[PDB]
């Protein structure tokens, strides 16, 4: 029972932010989030650009992205 | 009398304005979405619009495309 | 209960005889086990097998895995046994096999790190002054991996008192040898405690007891040369002593204290080096005349560390070093050996390296005449390889006088042929190049007298030596001689032993390489007809000469030959396409290649189609190779028509072929495809809405192929409209089909975006039908696996309900 | 089949193939356009499997390559290639 598509499909599961048929809007949107904050501290411009906005510096905005990442979107469900 | 509006999240859209009916139409619009930040008229028919995430891109409309529409 | 647990220990069996997942799962279930077995049963069950003689190599490794993890949980219930684990495993550590040694020091340092520091020092101690010399070797073995196992400063206290200990000299010298160890094992890792290891041991250069002080010796040139280049204000205190004995001691010591000034002197700066050169080069002469063999092999290790260093001059090197060098080291005896030969060659290439080439070759060159194969074969090693890397630019007349005459005769003389002379002799004449113009005619007699007859061998040693000398043989302004020597080579052309006619062949394709496809004296015409039956040989090397002889005649002598000959040839190299050796199979492609530009596409395209039908898949690859090699050489403008021309046949296994062929020659050509993406589109159209599942999978591949060969070149719209085809496929049971599709969807992934991708796989991932949900988030995986961060960009908005915060905010912000 | 991807972490250690499976992509089986040099792991390159074909396991005389199909999909960024019988043992085929 042990093929290679098998054990590609198994690792693609493993793969953090991947899903499935049973994957809720919450996780979804959760995962969304995550990326996107890392994706930010990652690009150097798109975090000037956040940073003149809101008239901070760039190491307070660093620390409140870190600190959205525990719980982005709020509590789930159930 | 051709409007080009630039959306947040969404591309540029071209509106008309029709003077004697009083009326600002759109007719065209974009299949991308576009987190534009800044857009230049190059002519009647192309733009040339950036992106938050650092792309340029240049859009045209296609020959055939007609201004008055509703 | 004592008998079960050996049952339970049935583990090890399973986890030496077993499948990996078998092997994990026992691994797994050892590990948590431990502790409750204990140190004694474990063990002793493990022991006996680990030094079974019927044991292999990976079931070695597999028991050292088990003994790790074990250690790991069992830390300090190893105490009671260390000395039984020791007594086991304390040889693997001198064994001749290389993981031997390797998987014993990972036990030993495991072993170390369970227990404790103390307790291998109260185990391993009384062993150190044992009489048997063997025992020795191991406990400073093994003592030094546990100092590279637990740093050196946990050991250093044991170490200072042990070597100064007042009762046993055999304590002193093993104390020592482990130094020495911990130096090899260790390497540049040392340089941190390079002062405090001296310290510990630079009383025993002194010692009343040779063999402390050849130890001592010893160890000094191995923190040497571990510390090398770095390092050389911790040796001081050794830099007096030392010297003082190589001028006082004779022998055995005098060889390591030699030893030990050879690792030292490229340590220094320019004025010490100078100044010790000086010092240990007047001993090194006086050993420089001397009988044994390894005081020899040490002096001459030692001349080539001094004289590479900066402060050392050539000029003091020519006038002091070099007359007795040469008087007392070249001889046949000499050459006999073996190791002192190969020790010899080296100083000798490299003293050139800073001497000067023409002060070595002028010195060793009228030995090219001796009566002794094996000293004519050792200086024509010692020329070649200072030919090779200086080169000639200082080489005057005179000089290559003798050089000629030498290997000349070095080269008539040989009796038993090895490639010794050929490649000296190559390499000289390729280095003097333009400059050796008067000498080529009796070169060439010697070549033609060499391979008019003699053995065969002699024959395709002169075919090697034509072969490597042509270019210059041109290059020099020459023409005449090899056109002669060509033909009396293509009267070499009906051959019984294969090796001997590929080396023919090789030299003239050489010389059919440089000399003009005009301006030639065996003409074309009569050599290819004679060619064609040797592309039916079946040696290796024969047939990879002889199809790249004919590449080399279709690409520049095309218009000499006939295109019926062409074609013959065309429809002989086309099953070779296939060949089971990557060197055929380039060639091949080549020749193809070359020959098919020479004629042109019209008519063989005719014949490739013409047996895609009639011919067994085996064959069709060929046909298919064949039919993308032409469409690459000669436009696939030329191809596409006739082979969609094809698929207009109504049949099946003809269409299928069709469609195989499209799909590699796509893949074949890359990005030289993006100008005939629309031309092809409709039959893909109409292959992938079929009932039959093979033209739809086919169609996939080719897809995939388009799509992967345009990439950055903006053919957007037509790879637009097919994914709108390709999509209505991801609903398919089948396996291979649905391995396609997801290939031509990944590949048009990189080819249109990842945007156009979540746009078309957004509909159905919130479906409510459970299959539609399987297939979509299937497709999004994909999607999400490759450029995740991509899709920061695309992601649709999601609005607030009640309880979560869905909108993004930041890409809101406006400046 | 039982043949599975190793998969794991790839060092410094570099993969062979025997002259059968010689210009072969390790990935896909093509024969145009290698790339990419193949990386494999410590414990694949150990031993008697030192210098072994990543394919089919004979004896190596060359390297193994990434074709550019693999190479621009980024196929060369998984883990180690080599393939693995899962329906034998160690020493076994
Ligand atoms: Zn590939
Ligand atoms: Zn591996
Ligand atoms: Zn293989």
């Amino acid at each position: 029972r042990y093929t290679i598509h098998s054990q590609l499909e198994h690792l693609q599961s493993k793969y953090i932010g991947t899903g499935h048929a049973d994957t809720t809007k919450w996780e979804w949107l959760v995962n969304q989030h995550r990326d996107s904050y890392c994706s930010y501290m990652g690009h150097f411009d798109l975090l000037n650009y956040f940073a003149i906005a809101e008239n901070e510096s760039k190491a307070r905005v660093r620390f409140n992205l870190m600190e959205k990442m525990l719980q982005p979107c709020g509590p789930p469900a159930d | 009398h051709r409007v080009i509006v630039s959306d947040v999240q969404e591309s540029f859209i071209w509106v008309r304005y029709k003077r004697n009916e009083n009326q600002l139409i759109i007719f065209a619009d974009d299949t991308y979405p576009r987190w534009v930040t800044t857009a230049s008229l190059l002519d009647y028919d192309t733009v040339a619009g950036a992106d938050k995430f650092g792309n340029i891109c240049v859009v045209r409309l296609p020959p055939n495309t007609n201004d008055e529409v509703d | 209960e004592e008998q079960k647990e050996r049952k339970i220990m049935k583990l090890l069996l399973k986890i030496k005889n077993g499948t990996p997942p078998m092997r994990k799962a026992a691994l797994r279930q050892i590990t948590d086990k431990a502790r409750e077995f204990g140190a004694g049963p474990l063990f002793n069950q493990i022991l006996p097998l680990l030094m079974s003689p019927t044991l292999e190599d990976q079931e070695r490794h597999l028991l050292v895995k088990v003994i790790d993890r074990i250690l790991y949980k069992l830390d300090d219930l190893v105490r009671p046994y260390v000395h039984k684990i020791l007594v086991v495993i304390e040889p693997l550590l001198i064994d001749e096999d290389y993981y031997a040694r390797v998987e014993g020091r990972e036990i030993i340092s495991n072993l170390a790190k369970a227990a404790g520091l103390a307790t291998m020092i109260s185990t391993m101690r009384p062993d150190i002054d044992n009489m048997d010399e063997y025992v020795r070797n191991t406990t400073a073995r093994a003592f030094a991996v546990v100092a590279s196992a637990l740093g050196i400063p946990s050991l250093l206290p044991f170490l200072k008192a042990v070597c100064k200990s007042k009762k046993s000299w055999q304590a002193r010298h093993t104390g020592i040898k482990i130094v020495q160890q911990i130096a090899i094992l260790m390497g540049c890792a040392i340089l941190p405690h390079l002062r405090s290891l001296v310290e510990i041991i630079e009383h025993g250069l002194v010692d009343e007891q040779q063999k402390v002080r050849t130890i001592s010796a010893l160890a000094i040139a191995a923190l040497a040369e571990a510390a090398t280049p770095y390092g050389i204000e911790s040796f001081d205190s050794v830099l007096k002593p030392l010297w003082k004995g190589i001028r006082q001691h004779r022998g055995k010591g005098l060889a390591a204290f030699l030893k030990a000034i050879g690792y030292l002197i490229p340590l220094m700066d320019a004025e010490y080096a100078n100044y010790y050169t000086r010092e240990v080069m007047l001993i090194l002469i006086r050993e420089f005349q001397s009988p044994d063999e390894e005081m020899k092999k040490i002096v001459l290790k030692v001349v080539k560390q001094c004289c590479g260093t900066d402060g050392v001059e050539a000029n003091y090197i020519k006038t002091e070093i070099l007359p007795p060098f040469f008087k007392h080291f070249w001889q046949h005896r000499m050459a006999l050996d073996r190791r002192n030969y190969r020790q010899l060659v080296d100083t000798t290439v490299e003293l050139a390296n800073k001497v000067g080439a023409a002060e070595i070759i002028s010195r060793i060159v009228d030995d090219l005449k001796d009566e002794a194969e094996q000293y004519r074969k050792m200086v024509m090693e010692t020329i070649e390889k200072i030919m090779g890397n200086l080169g000639a630019a200082d080489i005057d007349h005179k000089l290559e006088e003798q050089l000629i005459d030498g290997i000349l005769y070095a080269f008539q003389e040989q009796t038993t042929e090895d490639s010794v002379m050929l490649n000296g002799f190559g390499t000289v004449v390729n280095a003097l190049g333009k400059r050796v113009k008067p000498y080529l005619p009796q070169i060439c007699g010697t070549v033609l007298w060499r391979l008019n007859n003699k053995s065969a061998k002699v024959r395709q040693q002169a075919a090697d030596l034509i072969s490597r000398t042509a270019v210059v043989m041109k290059t020099c302004q020459e023409e005449k001689l090899m056109g002669h020597l060509g033909v009396v080579l293509y009267e070499y052309l009906g051959e019984e032993y294969p090796e001997v006619l590929g080396s023919i062949l090789g030299a003239l394709k050489a010389i059919v390489n440089v000399i003009g496809m005009h301006k030639m004296t065996p003409p074309i015409k009569d050599l290819l007809p004679r060619l064609t039956p040797i592309l039916k040989n079946r040696h290796e090397k024969v047939q990879e000469n002889c199809i790249d002889l004919v590449g080399r005649i279709a690409d520049r002598g095309a218009e000499y030959v006939s295109a019926r000959e062409w074609m013959r040839i065309c429809f002989e190299l086309l099953e070779l396409l296939k060949a089971h050796k990557k060197a055929i199979r380039r060639a091949t492609v080549n020749t193809f290649g070359y020959i098919a530009k020479a004629i042109g596409p019209h008519d063989v395209l005719a014949t490739l189609l013409n047996n895609l039908k009639v011919q067994e898949r085996q064959n069709r690859v060929c046909t298919t190779v064949a039919i993308a090699i032409v469409a690459e050489t000669c436009s696939p403008f030329t191809v596409l028509p006739a082979l969609m021309n094809e698929y207009r046949v109504p049949e099946l296994n003809v269409q299928n072929g069709v469609l195989k062929s499209l799909s590699f020659l796509f893949e074949y050509i890359g990005e030289m495809g993006k100008d005939y993406i629309y031309a092809v589109t409709p039959l893909l159209e109409d292959a992938l809405m079929d009932r039959d599942l093979v033209h739809r999978q086919t169609a996939s591949a080719v897809v995939q192929h388009m799509s992967l060969g345009v990439y950055g070149f903006g053919c957007e719209d037509s790879l637009n409209h097919l994914l709108n085809y390709v999509w209505p496929n991801v609903f398919e049971t089948s396996p291979h089909v649905i391995q396609a599709v997801m290939g031509a969807l990944e590949g048009l992934r990189v080819a249109i975006g990842p945007c156009r991708m979540l746009q078309y796989c957004l509909q159905g991932l919130f479906h409510p039908a459970r299959k539609v949900r399987d297939v979509y988030w299937k497709i999004y995986n994909s999607i999400y696996i490759g450029s995740q961060d991509a899709l920061i960009a695309h992601y649709p908005r999601i609005y607030n309900d009640d309880k979560n915060t869905y909108i993004r905010y930041e890409l809101d912000y406006i400046l | 089949p039982d043949l599975i991807f190793c998969r794991k972490q790839a060092g410094v250690a570099i993969g062979r193939l025997c002259e059968k499976c010689d210009g072969k992509c390790v990935i896909c089986d093509s024969y145009v356009r290698p790339c990419t040099l193949v990386r494999i792991c410590d414990e694949c390159n150990y031993g008697s499997y030192q210098g072994r074909c990543v394919i089919c396991g004979g004896p190596g005389v060359s390297d193994a390559y990434y074709c550019k199909e693999c190479t621009i999909q980024e196929k060369d960024r998984d883990g180690c290639p080599k393939i693995v019988n899962l329906g034998s043992s160690k020493t076994d085929l």
